[PDB]
């Protein structure tokens, strides 16, 4: 789970 | 010779003289080499997005029907939605996450938000040239259902068939957003990284894209977690702190120059500086961007640059919650290494 | 004057002179100030304990069957199982785990230890005397079933009645040990913390005990979590290496000099330091290693600094775990933290 | 969980 990630990009949610 | 950087310009069809020239790109510090310009029926273009490694395709017909776009056509069409337009006194817009500016108070944007409509941005930026100004805007939108009904059938006729297959042959997941970004000559957005797949459809105008691997971290140094740039490079790339970035002195990139027609795939956590060329005219680009493939249910070593990455953003995740406020995770972070593995 | 460190020396009874003096106590860089030494029946003792603050009880009668132990006695009840027995050549016996010692290669352990039985350690420790020799021996094992049956009744005549209701008081988990430590005179453990609550009881000869607080982990320096000395200061206290460890310039300790019949209580997670006394003849204790209370189901801000220690450990361990090798655990924090957060 | 501990002493488990 640590290798896990989310998807943030530049661009509001 | 090898740190070519963006290579000769290429010649327009018809003898329309060089595409852009030298003197249109900023000057920085580090050196590059070019990103390979390909066909998307080239095997090695397929090996390179299969790698996760970036490569201009340079036919694949993705935004073809957007190639037709300038703002008269999209004042006409893209109808009344409101459309986030970015302001700012300097060429860079560095990005930031306004959720989380409560926590960084002394956080002070370079670049303002202002919601407007299209014709109004159109208006501003008509007003600006005339009155020979110096202020910038930077349009970044997402398309969404409040377009009109001519951008839909642009949309609609994007090359679906080609990017769904590499969207199914990679294993990637949803497309989540097509930001449209409209931009003034001589705009910069500063380094980062984002944690998507991103097909990169250029539409008008050229702008130069300068990558880095995720193996670079060392040298790019990041904001922290929770601070509202998040993903992006601390580092002034118009005036490198070597003292604060002794590593960006280690810096190599990647570059190339794309124009109407080309897509770049940039790879997720690859970090990329974009810039519409100087004295270019205005630049409209579209991007779309896909969640990354599940990580494997069991990980394989050595791990991959791109899974450290994973890991510190989840150890900073983690200690800020755990202690109750992102700004005591320096300190305990510190605490955590002097002496003892520094 | 309020850096008092363990006070004048008390009396014994019967006009039998100080139990110690100051000539017999090593001298370090630091300032102490008391441990208080109350009645067992003193609230403030019981408020102690309650706070996880260290105390030091004169009348617990914990061991009182113990008291009689010497090494004749001891070694005509203990029976024949093996006995842990710690060898080397300086003053210093550092903890050290064997099983991590496969991931430090170059950790070279400066004491042995030899299984060997008590009468063979009572005639090592005899020839040593006899020749006059400079080695040291530590005698360090937990008591088990095979002991003989006097020693038995001794054990079960310890006061469980007392440490049973500060056990259930505390609401502390299982007593999971009882160390039997025999030791020769200026022989030295130093300093470390434990993961478990320790009621210290002092059966024969002094020993010097030097406590630090929790948030003294910045200046005491333990071990990276997966060297062979968790838990345990880099720091050596004879010869403090300011340049590495700057902040042990700032440590400030609780002293005490516990004897036949004290107890002393080490809250979880205090560093303590203990040498038994120059010139002393040889030391007993019985220790006894209660796990703490559960945590929380959820956590109260602001956060104390065992639970601290505690997130510290608990992220050495899982960036271990997750880059499959302790040793680039380092590396990993230092690129997380240069340029971005320190 | 980040607070949650495990029981090591000085002596082998
Ligand atoms: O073109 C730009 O200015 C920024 C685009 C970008 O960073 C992206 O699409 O991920
Ligand atoms: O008395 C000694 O030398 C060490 C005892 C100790 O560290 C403990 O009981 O936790
Ligand atoms: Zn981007
Ligand atoms: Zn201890």
């Amino acid at each position: 789970q640590l290798t896990s990630y989310d998807a943030e990009v530049n661009a509001p949610i | 010779a090898v740190a070519s950087g963006s290579g000769e310009p290429r010649e327009e069809a018809g003898a329309l003289g060089p595409a852009w020239d030298e003197s249109q790109l900023r000057s920085y510090s580090f050196p590059t080499r070019p990103i390979p310009r390909l066909s998307q029926s080239d095997p090695r273009a397929e090996e390179l997005i299969e790698n996760e490694e970036p490569v201009v395709l340079t036919d694949t017909n993705l935004v073809y029907p957007a190639l037709k776009w300038d703002l008269e056509y999209l004042q006409e069409n893209i109808g009344n939605g409101d459309f986030s337009v970015y302001s700012a006194s300097t060429h860079k817009f560095l990005y930031y996450d306004e959720k989380k500016m409560a926590n960084f108070q002394n956080f002070k944007p370079r670049s303002n938000r202002e919601e407007m409509k299209f014709h109004e941005f159109v208006e501003k930026l008509q007003d600006i040239q005339q009155r020979g100004g110096e202020e910038r805007l930077y349009l970044q939108q997402t398309l969404n259902d409040t377009v009109g009904r001519k951008i839909v059938m642009d949309f609609l006729g994007f090359n679906w068939n080609w990017i769904n297959k590499q969207q199914g042959k990679r294993g990637w997941g949803q497309l989540t957003s097509n930001l449209l970004l409209i931009g003034m000559e001589g705009n910069v957005t500063p380094a980062h990284y984002e944690e998507q797949q991103n097909f990169f459809a250029q539409i008008k105008g050229y702008k130069r894209c300068i990558l880095f691997p995720p193996d670079q971290f060392e040298c790019l140094y990041p904001y922290p977690v929770h601070h509202p740039c998040d993903r992006q490079s601390q580092v002034d790339f118009d005036n490198p702190d070597y003292e604060r970035f002794p590593n960006f002195q280690n810096v190599v990139g990647y570059e190339t120059v794309v124009g109407p027609g080309d897509v770049l795939y940039i790879p997720m956590y690859w970090w990329h500086h974009i810039e519409s060329l100087l004295n270019g005219g205005i630049t409209i680009t579209v991007n779309f961007w896909y969640k990354g493939a599940p990580t494997p249910k069991r990980i394989e070593y050595p791990l991959k640059a791109h899974q450290k990455v994973a890991i510190m953003r989840n150890i900073e995740k983690m200690l800020g919650e755990a202690l109750g406020n992102p700004q005591e995770v320096g300190p305990l972070l510190n605490t955590m290494i002097k002496g003892r593995y520094n």
